[PDB]
């Protein structure tokens, strides 16, 4: 099923390339910025693993979310320019880090063989929605930054509370099918996407 | 007027021989202990009644069976002849046996026991199974004597989980085939 | 990915010509019985609907492999299907089928995979079928079967000395403990000679008890032989009889050999038949024993019909019918005892011969009959009185029903096929110990292969593990490719769509 691996890779990697080519990559040549963001993401993942080893499930998810937010904020503050463009250099870098992480190596070891579980296509779908989830996270970071009005800190706190929505939905599904769970994650992530774009049009001033 | 020989042909000695009559002749009958040759000399030859040569209940403790239990003989105008009865002695041994149902790899780590009932801490026989799924405890005597066959393996609980069977086979019979089943887990 | 254990069909060779399946590698889809190509595809059938015309169609179509899903219980299967599977077996086995035949055991996931394959095989419709084409692919493990060239067929022999003299007649009792069915690993063989080796063991116990004591120590040497290498043309008896006749000059198989008994499939059934290669000569020991047997079976137990069966030796068949044939070939008096009436009957082999197929009462009655006939002939009782209307084995020597049941359970506990019982396996070791506790001079004869024109070469890879890999054809995945292309186009449009939406606000 190598050609299945091909289809799954075409589903996963290609949207990142599309965003790369449709966001004006030549403005900063974000390859170095993306590499720095990926290094920061790896460091944050190592820190989260160390914290989990030191130390129930909600606390680990909260710590991981805090580390990811801190890394995204540092990456955004590393560069100055257009807000949408720091948004891109942060979110795309983090998403590429996630793809290079354990959603491509299992895609390699599994698939390409004889077995066919829908898990691989599900992983590709979840990796594609992780792009917009990290878009939401970068939007939260941008709201945190760009000066300090009109209950903006309250909205930022609401977005932070809504963060870790993936872990919340996973816990709910465990308490409550696999494709049904993936669909639920897609809809909640899309709802957070629309909430974040509403925040953006509120904050444009 | 016959012979009382053993199974192979050895002439039994000291076996009580008598003839018990039936019908009205039940009151007539004498006995005679056979000689070394097995040639009994029963007398009291009254015609008109059939005879039954058979083994006396008393004085025949050592001897267990008489395979032709009774011999119908017609008493005509002559004597009887060629009355042969074969007899078996009374075997006293128990000849214990019994297989074990277990996996092959657990067999070397097992020794079956023969704990006497009165004291389960002082075994009297500890035949090791070794590599064969059949123990043949040396023959015991049969008089009550409740026993145990606790299968005392060497495999400790530290690395496996198991329960050792226990079988009681109170010795009044003539054989036994205890079938201890040993199936540990984990 | 299910991982079940499949037991293969026989792959034995005799006298140079092959037998059974001759392949142990398969990597194909699992297309069960349907009007499709069925060529180079594993075919899944269940024993409940396993018809011989269907199986021959499968083999003639050159299937990749044939897998049969045996019911897990193997006892709750209806008896009519059991009889049909008895009649299917000898014809299925005696062929050079080049397609592997595997026998599996029912499982929940096995039922699921069979159901899905059955649904998919028989059946806008074309594109829907391609999209939902959940046909599993089954692959096995290991390499092809290799000729095991150093397999020693085992054999356990034990003696019983007479009373006095060096010229005593030597009655011989043999029984081939093994039993091959259509699957060596599934060939428990309870009603096969596995029920004859139990009677031999009980006879050993009883005659040891009788011989230990002097007053019942009859003058008749008894050579017991729990032979291995059985239904495979009785090689274990062949080698033993050759080594005790032409190689050496000692041993009891030449001095004054009396009748040579052989026991096989002596379990279930209400009829006992003593088979002979040639009629007994009047006045000899065989005729005396036959007369004692008929008197016992007619006076002691009238519930059994008894009759000689005189089958002339045939030197054209693949196997030598019974076991007494190999003895009668070397000018040695012999006859076989069996509940069967015709050697051509397929009641032997019979992977279906589960332990619950040999009734303990019938086995005890058969052992009583055989042991009493032997006791009467050995101890000269018949010309001593002792009318046949009363037995010898009443008390203190009764045939232990518990012992027979336990021995039968132990024999059925593990497969007894000649290709799986090692020269040092716990089965053989326990058999040797059991015979050693009652007999004298117990040893273990072995036949290797003669290394020239191999009399037998058993093959390996009989218990391969097979994987049930789920797979879908490439046409489904082409549909998925069109879908992901549509998704990528939508994503490409979505960037400008969202830019316009944000600009509109
Ligand atoms: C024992 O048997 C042989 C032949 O079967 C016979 O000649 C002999 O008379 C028998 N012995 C007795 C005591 O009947």
């Amino acid at each position: 099923t190598l050609f299945h691996f091909g289809n799954c890779f075409a589903l996963a990697y290609f949207p990142y390339f599309i965003t790369y080519k449709c966001s004006g990559l030549s403005e900063y040549n974000a390859f170095w910025k993306c590499v720095q963001a990926g290094v920061t993401y790896l460091f944050v993942q190592l820190c989260k693993m160390l914290f989990l080893a030191t130390f129930i499930g909600e606390f680990m998810k909260a710590s991981v979310d805090v580390a990811d937010l801190i890394g995204l904020n540092l990456v955004m503050s590393r560069n100055a320019g257009k807000g949408e463009y720091k948004i891109m250099v942060a979110a795309l870098g983090w998403a590429t880090a996630e793809l290079i992480m354990s959603r491509c190596i299992p895609l390699w070891v599994g698939a390409r063989g004889i077995e066919f579980d829908w898990k691989y296509i599900q992983m590709s779908i979840d990796s594609n929605i992780s792009l917009v989830h990290y878009i939401v996270a970068s939007a939260q970071v941008w709201m945190i930054t760009r000066y300090d009005h009109t209950f903006r800190p309250a909205v930022l706190l609401l977005m932070f509370l809504s963060v870790y929505k993936a872990f919340v939905m996973e816990t709910f599904v465990h308490l409550c099918g696999s494709w049904a769970a993936l669909l639920a994650r897609a809809v909640v992530t899309g709802l957070l996407a629309l909430s974040t774009l509403a925040l953006y049009v509120a904050v444009v001033n | 007027y016959g012979t009382v020989s053993s199974l192979n042909g050895e002439p039994e000695q000291g076996v009580a021989m008598e003839a018990v009559g039936q019908n009205d002749c039940s009151i007539y009958g004498e006995d005679t202990v056979t000689d070394e040759e097995g040639k009994f000399r029963l007398r009291g030859l009254l015609p008109g009644c059939v005879y039954h040569v058979q083994l006396k209940a008393e004085g025949n403790d050592h001897i267990e069976r008489a395979l032709p239990h009774h011999r119908v003989i017609e008493v005509g105008n002559n004597d009887i002849d060629d009355v042969n009865i074969i007899v078996f002695r009374q075997i006293n041994q128990f000849d214990l046996s019994g297989n074990v149902i277990t996996s092959s790899e657990y067999l070397p780590t097992l020794w079956v026991k023969l704990y006497k009932s009165e004291n389960l801490d002082n075994p009297i026989q500890t035949v090791s199974l070794g590599q064969s799924l059949f123990f043949h405890f040396p023959p015991l005597l049969r008089d009550g004597e409740n026993y145990v066959v606790l299968l005392d393996s060497t495999l400790p609980r530290s690395q496996y989980d198991y329960i050792l069977p226990q079988v009681s086979f109170t010795a009044v019979g003539y054989h036994k085939h205890i079938t201890l089943i040993f199936n540990p887990t984990r | 990915a299910h991982e079940f254990t499949v037991y293969r069909m026989q792959q034995y060779d005799l006298q140079g010509q092959p037998y059974g399946t001759r392949n142990a590698v398969l990597n194909t889809e699992a297309r069960t019985m349907a009007a499709e190509v069925l060529s180079r595809r594993c075919v899944l059938m269940r024993l409940l609907d396993f018809s011989y015309e269907q199986y021959q169609k499968a083999l003639r179509q050159s299937a990749g492999a044939v897998v049969i899903i045996l019911p897990r219980a193997m006892a709750a299967v209806p008896q009519d299907v059991v009889r049909q599977f008895m009649e299917i077996e000898p014809e299925m086995l005696a062929m050079e089928t080049a397609v592997p035949v595997y026998f599996a055991v029912e499982d929940e996931a096995l039922l699921s995979i069979y159901k899905q394959t059955q649904a998919a095989s028989a059946s806008a419709e074309v594109l829907l079928r391609t999209a939902t084409a959940n046909g599993f692919q089954m692959v096995t493990s290991g390499v092809q079967s290799k000729a095991v060239s150093d397999w020693l067929i085992a054999s356990v022999e034990g003696r019983l000395t007479g009373l006095g003299g060096e010229d005593l007649p030597t009655i011989v009792i043999v029984a081939h403990y093994d039993a091959f069915g259509v699957a060596p690993w599934l060939s428990l063989g309870a009603d096969s000679n596995g029920s004859g080796v139990s009677v031999l063991l009980e006879l050993a116990r009883l005659f040891s008890r009788l011989y230990t004591y002097k007053r019942t120590h009859a003058a008749y040497n008894l050579l017991f032989f729990a032979s291995g290498g059985g239904k495979f043309n009785y090689q274990g008896t062949k080698r033993w009889l050759e080594d005790n006749l032409d190689h050496t000059d000692s041993s009891l198989l030449q001095d004054n050999v009396a009748f040579v008994l052989c026991l096989d499939t002596v379990g279930r059934g209400s009829s006992l038949h003593l088979h002979v290669s040639k009629p007994p000569r009047e006045g000899t020991l065989q005729h005396a024993f036959l007369r004692e047997l008929e008197t016992v079976a007619a006076h002691q137990f009238p519930e059994v019909r008894f009759s000689m069966v005189h089958k002339r030796i045939n030197l054209a068949e693949d196997v030598l019918a019974w076991e007494h044939e190999r003895f009668a070939i070397r000018r040695l008096p012999a006859f076989t005892l069996s509940h069967l009436e015709s050697h051509r009957d397929g009641q032997r082999s019979s992977i279906m011969d589960v332990r619950s197929r040999v009734d303990s009462k019938t086995l005890t009655r058969n052992t009583r009959i055989i042991a009493e006939a032997l006791t009467r002939v050995i101890y000269n009782l018949t010309e001593k009185g002792t009318p046949p209307d009363m037995p010898v084995f009443t008390e203190q020597m009764q045939i232990q029903q518990e012992q027979l049941d336990s021995v039968m359970d132990w024999l059925t506990n593990q497969p007894r096929a000649a290709q799986l019982v090692d020269k040092d396996s716990t089965f053989l070791s326990t058999l040797e110990h059991h015979l050693s506790r009652y007999l004298k001079d117990v040893k273990q004869h072995h036949v290797k292969a003669d290394k020239r024109d191999p009399e037998f070469v058993f093959y390996d890879q009989l218990k391969q593990v097979m994987n049930a890999y789920r797979v879908k054809p490439a046409v489904f995945d082409l549909l998925l490719a069109v879908g992901i292309a549509a998704y990528l186009g939508m994503a490409y449009v979505a960037v400008q769509h969202f830019s316009l939406l944000y600009k509109t606000v």
